């Protein structure tokens, strides 16, 4: 069988931690990686010319890329152009081969109604501008490269087609995770501790919500206490039902900064429908990696949450 | 002060002797009296020149055929076999210290106390109910009125704090050991005649297997567990330092850091001392002389199933061991009666 | 890096130019951000790759695996 | 008849090369090439001379520059770092036995495939998905297209038996193991620099532990029982045989007597040739040559609370893999495709 | 004060770290380089538990990726196994301590005096024409602008001191010896393949014999008895120190106990620090750290016929070598050019 799993968001093809994470939970050997700004039209010669972003339905071969998509699903080899980065240009295709499980990411992999159809699973991946802000910082802070603060004027100059392009994919996926400002914290700098939420998506059978002690009721749940002496400033998590773009959707949401083990055992003890056959595997694949970006606070652990969704999807589809 | 003395001058006997000599000055107990079946010449030697431990470096050793001048310090010695014709009484002696493996037995080892020595602390998992004592776990709750009291097997005393620490934190149903063991005296060198087939082959070339009931002393010193604790033990050829393997069923259930984190606190808090937790890739030899009874080695903890874990603990069966007889012979010191 | 290290440089030069002379806010000058966001981005995988350089245990394993400083028999 | 090569002449070639000599009349397999990283004069006195399995005896050893004459049987000999520089299509190899420990990967392996031979068996536990076959367990179900096979290491080579017959008969829920392994030619010989901090250390002098997943491939020759089974090794300083624990979790209940009669008529009836059975108390030097690749220690064989049972198997890594190594290859020599 | 560096961080990099960090206040040496080819993380656990030694005790041991610090004090690290590419101009080197066993030619170790190192002090016996001088015979007679010296092998640093004062006392004509060697790391761990046959074979199994010139070199470093002195080397599996008996056939007569006299008073006017004079009955591991190059065994010296002599000597390859090794450099650094 071939299974399929798309992933959405800006933070650069194979360039973000959750297929990091992925690759900890499944393995390359189960599963292959497929960029999609492989499938660009035209060069950055042609989008000067053009006067076009990497993010026109115009700028990318939608259908020859459907035409390998659909030919996964029946086993046979695909041969994939490549996007030659440094130069803009186009490498002459690689024959890679189908495995057990075929990722899709991109800025585009869900634009398409055909692939919308024929993917198996759905995540985009939001970002909030401050953060956006905050990242970029240390983009250009750890490389020293001093091209800061107009960088500022990129952003909004990116933006208004990108809420075009890109955003309404969203209204198409499963789960969604934003990351904001942690309204917890006040004074450090803009992205030290984030405030996330990974609003899912009803509906769809396999796919189970991840509900925090009662499916639809609002509960806003702080684990300090009796059992567990919380640093500064600790944990807040939050739930609640609601309906995003008309659809019913569970936001479980998560503020703070992981500090230890226990407050991280906690909390997955008390997490339900995680699909889990061992007892905090969570937090076991929390802490195969302590040195991944994002690891001490809800980041990570939204995205191995996902990812284990993604676990449960692959044994709902493979028996 | 409590006139102490030593039966066997053999290796418990001469770590024994090196430890008070290393830890003089905080000492309630003063050695004053040995004996072993070689002359009072060969044994000062011995003493000193020790091919596990280099050699003694603090103070000045030596003898003539009557005492042993260690740093100054004169101590008597003796040679007999039969415990009864021992001048116990003769020399003021409170406690002895018996580490032949040869009088495990009550009736054995009562032989000192008939022949005029007042407690016996025996080095042994001892054959009948002799009541049994591990530093860090149940040094407390000795009655000392109990004059006949003894300190366990080595594997025994390095794995119960372990399973103490468990015990309380997860609550165990069994148990499972298999410590990887150096070479001790009793095997033969080659192939020799002994009275148990599988020590009787050689030492140095052989990964000799036994079967011991020193996993069922964790059941003597923690009561609730009696039954449920059993392992084997394999003797490979390492001189010195040895590791336990230790597999339990927990029903608590619980994750590989976890366990660690216990542990980990338990070293800082409880079992200072007593368990020292080791974050390195450390090999055998880097616990040679270590001071704590049990270094648990963190990379190497696992769960499976959440209610299955295995941990695996380095442990000197000849100076951990030795310091821990003497840490019980000093607290049985500070509340003589 | 010396070719995007100037070519970087380059489309930022651009970026003030276009952008303040023929449009600020139009499909031209965006698509001149975007390309100087794409040189940024190839920048930052340059630079991750490059703070994944091994000193030298998978260079001289990668060449000679064979040799006693990095035989592993995983048995 | 099968035109066979080996690559890497070390202890797993030479005990390949001293099995087919030993097993010459039943075999459809000949030996037409081997390449090492010494020249053909060396190697063939390490051939003649094992310093494990003492002078070999049955047929005369020789050597010139070129080639190598084993008992009048000639055989070629090349020595090349590069697989792809390989004469195998010049010299007619239908099958390459993998023993470097270099090539573990598929894209390593298949250099040999693209070099002109036809199929490739490897000792080793490989990186990736490639399919891996037990003999006694699993070695029926290959596809004879899979050019690309994978032998296990040697301690799944013994475990899965045992775990095999005890999930048919019990069924497992969990388990654990702990293989005390004889050192490997890996570890260094002084405290020498080496990718790995637990294997930098001495061989003759440390128990050195070691972290593998060699557990966890009985979870791929088993299928049913992946990611329930994990272990850890101890590397000992004995040079040869080695001896592996095994804790696992049965449901169905039973006692220590039961289980061992249900090895014992298994090893009578479908794991003959595979399991021996020992109710003798031998030591680990008397499984030197032993041609069963697990040797079940009867007396040791425990079970508490009825579901939780342990055995322990002598198994020899250097003969009995190489053994079921060439067992293995007859075996794909009788399903040629 | 002189900037030292060392090539090849190995036992005897290892061993010249540790006397130095042990001998840091009367030196006139700065260690500010080292060269290994291992990352600096593994070197300095390696440094720092030495499994031969011990843990280290006296100074705190801690690394990251670029420099060492050993006990506040730093120290550069780079790996590259070119010499050429080596920043020794960079890091201002007067001296380097080739220890890696390569570079042994003129041609091999000239390299880094090219790469731009002022002198280079080569722990081998170097093959052509060097310059060879042993700390307690000729350390004396060094031309300072001899920038390329040899210190010769362990056997050879302990032999020659004996040699030298029984050519004094005695004169001799010829002389035999036989060194019980402990095992190097040249040797292979399992039988492996090797250039020369007799140290491919396995080393913590056999008493592997090997020929070797060493004790040529003592007719370098005494000219006047140069091809007059032949021996062979015997490796025993002990893994640190070792005995060298030694022949000679003296021309004036004598009798046992006045060479023990000679060289007693040579142990107390000349060859202090040098050698030691022992009428212990010690055995090898009393020696695993004493600082003389040569510990004369008294019992065992014997003469027949008048002239005929046969010494033993205990000394350390790996710890006695090295303080041989600083000391020649720091009295290469007093006479500084
Ligand atoms: N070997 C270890 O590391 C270790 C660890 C823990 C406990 N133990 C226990 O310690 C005891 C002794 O261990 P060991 O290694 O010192 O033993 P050992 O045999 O090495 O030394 C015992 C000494 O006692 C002497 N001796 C024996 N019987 C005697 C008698 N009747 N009268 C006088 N002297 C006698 C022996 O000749 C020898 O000198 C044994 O019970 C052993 O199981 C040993
Ligand atoms: N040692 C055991 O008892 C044992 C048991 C089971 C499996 N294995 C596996 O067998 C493999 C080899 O074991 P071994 O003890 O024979 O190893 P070894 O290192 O003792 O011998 C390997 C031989 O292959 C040679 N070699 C290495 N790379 C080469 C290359 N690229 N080209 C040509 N020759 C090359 C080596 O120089 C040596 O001659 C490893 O994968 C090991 O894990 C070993
Ligand atoms: N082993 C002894 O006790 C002893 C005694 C006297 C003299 N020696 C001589 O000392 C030398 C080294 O002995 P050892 O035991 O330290 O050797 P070793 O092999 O144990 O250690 C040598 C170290 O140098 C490294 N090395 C080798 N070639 C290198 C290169 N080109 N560039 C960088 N690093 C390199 C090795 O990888 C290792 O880290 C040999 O000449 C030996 O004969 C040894």
């Amino acid at each position: 069988r071939v299974v399929l799993i798309g992933v959405a968001g800006d933070s650069g093809c194979g360039k973000s931690t959750f297929l990091r994470r992925l690759a900890d939970l499944f393995g390359e050997d189960f599963m292959t990686v497929i960029c999609l700004d492989d499938y660009h039209s035209l060069d950055r010669k042609q989008r000067k010319e053009m006067g076009i972003t990497a993010l026109d339905p115009r700028a990318n071969n939608f259908d020859l890329m459907y035409e390998q998509i659909k030919a996964l699903k029946n086993g046979e080899s695909i041969m994939k152009p490549i996007y030659n980065h440094e130069t803009g240009t186009i490498d002459p295709p690689e024959k890679v081969d189908p495995n057990h499980v075929i990722v899709i990411e991109g800025l585009h992999p869900l634009y398409d109604e055909r692939v919308r159809s024929l993917i198996d699973f759905s995540v985009y991946l939001d970002i909030s501008d401050d953060v956006k802000i905050a990242w970029k910082i240390k983009r250009d802070m750890a490389e020293r490269g001093h091209s800061y603060e107009d960088v500022i004027a990129s952003i909004n100059a990116r933006r208004p087609d990108f809420m075009a392009y890109i955003d309404p994919q969203k209204q198409y996926a499963d789960v969604v995770l934003q990351i904001l400002p942690s309204q917890l914290a006040k004074e450090e700098k803009v992205g030290n501790i984030l405030r996330v939420r990974m609003l899912q998506r009803e509906g769809i059978p396999g796919f189970e919500p991840v509900y925090l002690f009662d499916e639809g009721s609002t509960i806003t749940w702080i684990p300090c206490g009796r059992k567990l002496t919380c640093s500064y400033p600790g944990i807040r998590l939050s739930y609640g039902p609601d309906e995003y773009y008309g659809h019913p959707v569970s936001v479980l949401e998560v503020d703070g900064r992981f500090e230890k083990l226990d407050e991280l055992i906690y909390i997955e003890s008390h997490l339900s429908n995680t699909s889990t056959k061992h007892y905090g595997e969570v937090t076991e694949l929390l802490l195969k990696h302590r040195d991944y970006p994002g690891s001490d606070n809800g980041s990570g652990l939204f995205q191995v949450l996902t990812g284990l969704k993604m676990r449960a999807t692959y044994e709902r589809l493979t028996s | 002060m409590v006139r102490v003395a030593i039966n066997g001058f053999g290796r418990i006997g001469r770590n024994f002797m090196r430890c008070w000599l290393q830890r003089k000055a905080n000492s309630k107990l003063e050695i004053v009296g040995i004996n072993d079946t070689s002359d009072p010449r060969t044994n000062a030697h011995l003493l000193k020149y020790d091919s596990m431990l280099g050699i003694f470096q603090d103070a000045e050793i030596t003898a003539d055929d009557d005492c042993i001048y260690a740093g100054g310090h004169a101590v008597k010695c003796v040679s007999d076999r039969n415990p009864e014709n021992l001048p116990w009484s003769a020399w003021g002696i409170d406690l002895v210290i018996e580490a032949t493996g040869v009088f495990t037995s009550r009736e054995g080892a009562s032989k000192h106390l008939s022949a005029g020595a007042k407690k016996v602390l025996i080095t042994a998992p001892g054959k009948g109910n002799i009541p049994t004592y591990v530093v860090g776990v149940n040094h407390h709750t000795y009655d000392p009125s109990e004059d006949i009291v003894s300190n366990a097997s080595c594997t025994t005393n390095c794995l119960a704090p372990i399973v103490k620490v468990l015990h309380e934190a997860f609550g165990i149903q069994q148990g499972m050991m298999t410590t990887t063991h150096s070479y001790t005296g009793d095997q033969r060198l080659l192939d020799a005649s002994h009275r148990d087939l599988r020590r009787a082959r050689a030492a140095a070339m052989n990964i000799v297997p036994t079967s011991t009931g020193a996993a069922k002393a964790v059941g003597l010193v923690i009561p609730e567990l009696q039954g449920k604790l059993n392992g084997i033990a394999l003797r490979v050829p390492t001189p010195n330092v040895s590791v336990v393997d230790f597999v339990a069923q927990v029903e608590k259930p619980t994750i590989a850091e976890q366990v660690n984190q216990v542990i980990k606190e338990a070293s800082e808090t409880t079992m200072k001392g007593i368990i020292h937790y080791s974050e390195l890739e450390l090999v055998s030899s880097d616990y040679r002389g270590h001071n704590a009874s049990s270094i648990l080695d963190a990379s190497l903890t696992m769960v499976l199933g959440g209610n299955l874990v295995k941990v695996v603990a380095w442990y000197d069966n000849e100076w951990g061991y030795s310091q821990r007889v003497l840490d019980l012979a000093e607290h049985m010191a500070a509340h003589w009666a | 890096m010396s070719n995007l290290e100037k070519q970087i440089e380059q489309a930022r030069e651009e970026a003030h130019k276009i952008c303040d002379t023929e449009g600020a806010t139009s499909g031209q000058c965006a698509a001149a951000w975007d390309a100087l966001e794409e040189l940024q981005a190839e920048a930052a995988h340059q630079r991750a790759e490059q703070q994944d350089h091994k000193t030298s245990f998978q260079q001289y394993c990668d060449d000679n695996p064979d040799a006693a400083e990095c035989r592993i028999y995983d048995d």
